């Protein structure tokens, strides 16, 4: 089952400074008191990163490009975003992947999906909306884990896909800023590693509505796009990541 | 030292012989504890099983497969494997797991190989000559005979041609033997592909029901994920062994460690950016792995016309991993400890000098 | 930076040992810069190609450290010299000599 | 701890003993660097217990009784000031015997002025 | 400016760094030997006329 | 081919900064000579002898 | 050394070789010096039976 949702207002998207955000765990190994100079993918400092919102009558769902790999910010209350779609084509042709987190579990599945043109999620003034593909057919990787998840919640995800893994970082921050992002540094930990295998090109935000036609509840999500850079962070005492250096940003960092 | 200076005599003085190094004893190897097992029990265990024309294909992801279990089993007559051995299963790891399930007859066994001929493998279940996995069948007239006949199993006995590798044919049209066409009516010269087994309990083992299980092995260039049960050795500490920690080799003696490590991480790394603190994947503690004790060997010694006696120094190197003598240089071995202060004939390091008199430190 | 000389020398020292340690996770052209890697996954009449490899490139390495600490030595013992000089003519007499 | 490892090494001969008898070498010029410097005293000097000396005042640079190391505030402050088949041999002379050939040094110079490096 | 040059060279790790590193000391060296040589005076006196 | 190019090159390199640190040590030695007369040549009159 | 082999298994008699008969028949050593001969005998070797 497919919807159209034909009553949003047409906006261009904003931007936005991404500050010192989007920083991520190389590796795996424990290092304490010391900095580690890492080239990787890596989101840049002071950025310009892509700002959308969910608004009423906003409701942003573009098709954006993955590239490399994407940075997903999000200042999130009262629980609208619930996950991610990943794949080049976005039909049956081709496999793709589906991230959903409904209200009891988070699922990963691999599949040839035949996804609609605006899928989503809904929930009813319980959750009883479900229309994001209209079919199933070849599925070959399935992953059902716990639950990831004024604007009071910031999550930060870090999606990257090199050599048939599938990265994704993730960091949970209570914040009480009201509209924008807040300027400060926080570690993206490692969440998951799935060996899924397969190619991604594009990507799509799945949100929720709200039903009492529908409404959309206030959340704002951000896109950055991450490149291929040095970085030198600083490992304190007890092995967490407090200080970056952005080693191509200023010749003060350089 | 004479064989190191290619001198007969020796002149008095420290030289530099050889070097300890400490061997390794026990081979450490752990791995993650083996949670998470694959879904066999519905595969092997199923209460139905299904007809050889439309067999089970059920794909076996992200878990621990423990072969062991299968091949220990009493239970199962043919347990062949095409191109890999059944040893090396439960350490070898595989990118996904085909099991496909099927019943079929004694006879019919041998059929379900490489490059063979017959009904079932022709129009039925066909495999790739460059197969690998294994082949299980076991005898199920217990359970899919009953008295009066079961014949809930079907099979496709003509088709025009033969199937094509790993392909599923579930098609009722009717076969067209003759010129003539069939217009989908059972007459003269067309058949009905589809055809029933007969399984009763009073059968003969060639025609008693066998239920069949093949794995198919394929390794594809994703990240490989259904991994064997990896075998872990109980963890020794305090000694200088060889550890395999997931993967991580090394050679060191571990011991127990105050560094806190967040959840996510397993391996410590120095400056220098060498392995010194690991987790254990089986119980989540911090080992610091101290590198085995390694040091100079010098010899102390007068001239060869005063005396043959000599002394050992082991450099950096405390005397309970080897007159004894500890000194900050080193353990020292062969020369006494004096409480009187002399000037500095051999120098030894750290404040420390020897001389001869015995040869005294 | 009153101290700046001594703690340039050690600093200096601990640089060239940081390097030399540093320099075994280079793989000098080889596949890898593990041995054990190397002896585990590839047959005998290539590995000891690959050996050589690293073997070339450790030993170059090694010689590069030990030249450069040779003349550090050396830099070390005219200064060490100069020391016992200013010791023998400032601290046990007086010294006639401008500057 | 690789067998096939040296026994490659060994076609390329006595680089291996080149090495170590230069690390040797300067080892040993390391130790006569500093006998060179501090060890040019024979007799060890010691200050009387009464520190009059005309009002010159000498407390910055003797060695303190208080403290454990027996070093001067001056040479306390300079201690505190100063932050794979590697090994670090230790220096022959240690950190207190120096601290006594500089105090001994020291004693000559104040009690002596420049006899004692010439003699008596 | 051949790029499979640096790459394949880059397999030696800092080899280049090293050699970078002694030619600075050098480079200050000689700027440190004409400064204690020449720079012996904080004064600039001159003649009389 | 790059590779033996390369291996050569950077031994030339090598030799030749090789070479350059022993000269940099003989000047360094000439400038402290050179300082020491400037100290007690022309800032005093020296007593030692040539 | 003399023997008999099959025509493909010529490239086999050979130091560092990954083989069949290399490992189970005759090996050679890494550091091998001499002359390895090879000639057809299907005149001399063969019967039609
Ligand atoms: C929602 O809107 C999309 C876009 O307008 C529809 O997708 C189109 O479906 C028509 C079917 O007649 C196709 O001919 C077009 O090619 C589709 N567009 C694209 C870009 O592929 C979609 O069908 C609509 N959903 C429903 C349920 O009607
Ligand atoms: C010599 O100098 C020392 C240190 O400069 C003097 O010790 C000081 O004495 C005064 C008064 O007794 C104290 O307030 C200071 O705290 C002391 N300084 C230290 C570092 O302890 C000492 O009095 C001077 N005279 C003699 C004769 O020793
Ligand atoms: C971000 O990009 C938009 C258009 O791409 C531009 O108008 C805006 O000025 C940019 N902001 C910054 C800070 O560069
Ligand atoms: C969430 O999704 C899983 C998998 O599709 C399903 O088993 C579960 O019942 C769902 N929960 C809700 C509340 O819809
Ligand atoms: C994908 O599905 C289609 C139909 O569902 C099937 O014909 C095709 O063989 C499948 N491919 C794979 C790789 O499973
Ligand atoms: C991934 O998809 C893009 C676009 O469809 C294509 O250009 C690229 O070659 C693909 N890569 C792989 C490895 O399949
Ligand atoms: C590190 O952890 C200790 C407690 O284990 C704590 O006292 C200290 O403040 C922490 N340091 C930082 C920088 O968080
Ligand atoms: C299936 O049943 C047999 C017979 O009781 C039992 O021994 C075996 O453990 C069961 N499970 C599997 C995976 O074979
Ligand atoms: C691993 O299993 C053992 C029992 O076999 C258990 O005691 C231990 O707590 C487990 N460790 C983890 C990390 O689950």
């Amino acid at each position: 089952q497919c919807v159209n949702l034909t009553t949003r207002t047409q906006l261009p998207p904003a931007y936005t400074n991404s500050f010192t955000r989007g920083v991520y765990y190389p590796d795996k190994v424990f290092r304490s008191s010391v900095l580690h100079s890492t080239q990787d993918l890596f989101l840049p400092f002071f950025s310009n990163v892509t700002w959308f919102h969910a608004i009423h009558k906003r409701f942003d769902n573009p098709v954006l490009p993955f590239n490399d790999g994407v940075y997903f910010a999000s200042t999130e209350k009262s629980n609208i975003i619930r996950g991610w779609i990943f794949g080049t084509t976005l039909d049956s042709k081709t496999q793709s992947l589906l991230i959903v987190n409904n209200a009891t579990n988070v699922v990963i599945k691999v599949c040839e999906f035949q996804f609609c043109n605006d899928p989503f999620l809904g929930v009813y003034y319980m959750e009883s909306e479900f229309r994001v593909y209209s079919s199933a057919n070849n599925c070959t990787f399935e992953y059902v884990s716990q639950p990831f998840l004024n604007f009071k919640n910031l999550r930060e995800f870090v999606f990257k896909n090199i050599d048939g893994y599938f990265k994704i970082y993730s960091k949970h921050t209570p914040i009480n800023l009201v509209r924008d992002l807040p300027q400060g540094f926080s570690a993206l930990e490692p969440l998951v590693d799935l060996p899924i295998g397969i190619n991604i090109t594009r990507f799509q935000t799945l949100l929720a509505l709200h039903r009492s036609g529908w409404t959309a509840g206030a959340a704002a999500y951000y896109v950055g796009y991450l490149q291929p850079r040095t970085f030198l962070l600083k490992y304190n005492e007890n092995g967490t990541i407090t200080d970056a250096v952005d080693c191509a940003l200023d010749p003060l960092s350089e | 030292t004479k064989c190191t200076l290619k001198s007969f005599t020796v002149e008095k003085g420290i030289y530099q012989t050889s070097n300890f190094r400490v061997q390794p004893t026990e081979s450490i190897v752990r791995f993650p504890n083996i949670t998470n097992l694959c879904p066999f029990g519905e595969v092997f265990n199923a209460t139905r099983f299904a007809s050889v024309y439309a067999w089970n294909r059920k794909r076996i992801s992200n878990c621990v497969a423990d072969y062991s279990v299968l091949y220990n089993s009493a239970s199962f007559s043919t347990f062949k494997c095409y191109g890999v051995s059944p040893t090396k299963l439960n350490d070898l790891c595989f990118t996904n797991v085909y099991a496909d399930s099927f019943v079929i007859r004694g006879d019919e066994v041998r059929q379900i190989a490489p490059g063979q001929t017959g009904k079932i493998a022709d129009y039925n279940y066909k495999l790739p000559d460059d197969f690998t996995g294994c082949v299980i069948a076991w005898n199920s007239n217990n359970l899919d005979s009953k008295v009066g006949g079961n014949y809930n199993y079907r099979y496709r006995l003509f088709r025009k041609s033969n199937l094509k590798p790993f392909e599923r044919d579930i098609s009722t049209e009717i076969y067209q033997a003759g010129s003539t066409p069939c217009n989908g009516v059972e007459g003269f010269n067309c058949y009905f592909p589809l055809q029933s087994y007969g399984f009763q309990p009073t059968n003969g083992v060639g025609y008693q029901p066998y239920r069949v299980v093949v794995l198919s092995f394929e390794l594809l260039h994703a990240p490989a994920t259904v991994c064997g049960p990896k075998k872990s050795t109980n963890l020794v500490k305090n000694k200088c062994v060889n550890f395999n920690f997931n993967g991580l080799t090394g050679t060191g003696v571990l011991t127990e460690s105050n560094k806190k490590f967040l959840p996510f991480q397993q391996f410590g790394r120095d400056i220098a950016d060498t392995t010194d603190a690991v987790r254990d994947p089986q119980t989540l503690e911090i080992l610091d792995i101290t590198p085995c004790s390694f040091g100079g060997v010098s010899v102390i010694t007068p001239g060869t016309n005063t005396s043959n006696q000599v002394a050992v120094l082991y450099q950096g190197v405390n005397c309970t991993e080897v007159n004894v003598f500890q000194t900050r240089a080193g353990c020292l071995i062969g020369a006494e400890h004096v409480n009187n202060s002399y000037e500095c004939d051999i120098p030894i390091g750290a404040g420390i000098c020897a001389s001869y008199q015995s040869i005294i430190a | 930076s009153a101290l700046g000389k001594l703690q340039d020398v050690v600093n200096q020292n601990a640089q060239a040992l940081n390097t030399l340690v540093k320099q075994l996770s280079s793989n000098f052209g080889a596949i890898s810069s593990v041995l054990n890697d190397i002896l585990s996954r590839l047959d005998p009449p290539e590995a000891e190609v690959q050996i050589d490899r690293l073997i070339t490139g450790r030993l170059q390495s090694l010689q590069t450290y030990v030249t450069q600490q040779l003349i550090r030595a050396a830099e070390i013992r005219a200064s060490a010299n100069l020391a016992a000089t200013k010791m023998s003519e400032c601290v046990l007499g007086q010294s006639k000599r401008v500057d | 701890d690789s067998t096939e490892c040296s026994n490659l090494l060994l076609q390329y001969g006595s680089f291996c003993t080149q090495l170590n008898r230069a690390l040797t070498g300067i080892a040993v010029e390391q130790d006569k660097n500093t006998q060179e410097v501090f060890a040019q005293v024979k007799q060890i000097y010691k200050t009387p217990p009464i520190k009059d000396f005309g009002g010159f005042n000498f407390s910055q640079i003797l060695p303190d009784p208080s403290k454990p190391s027996k070093r001067s505030p001056i040479e306390d402050l300079l201690f505190n000031k100063v932050t794979n088949g590697l090994t670090v041999l230790p220096p022959l002379l240690t950190d207190e015997m120096i601290a006594q050939y500089t105090s001994a040094l020291l004693a000559g110079t104040i009690t002596s002025g420049w006899t004692f490096g010439a003699g008596p």
